[PDB]
């Protein structure tokens, strides 16, 4: 049971740092998206004043 | 620095 119990170990390490790393690639990729979906209210307001801006 | 080497991957390989 020696490398049977180190191998358990070992593959239980590589598992929990990969579930914590999902996590954290998942923050990085919601503070991008933020960036974008911020990139996308701002060009749909100003063709709003932009079309009202025609009427005068 | 060498033996703790030898007698724990004797450990690992019981």
């Amino acid at each position: 049971s020696q490398k049977n119990g180190i191998a358990t170990l070992l593959q239980a390490e590589k598992e929990a740092h990969e579930i914590v790393s999902k996590a954290r690639k998942y923050r990085q990729d919601k503070l991008k998206q933020a960036k974008t979906d911020a990139a996308k209210e701002i060009d749909s307001y100003k063709i709003q004043k932009d079309k009202e801006l025609k009427e005068f | 620095q060498r033996q703790v080497i030898f007698e724990c991957s004797k450990f690992i390989e019981v």
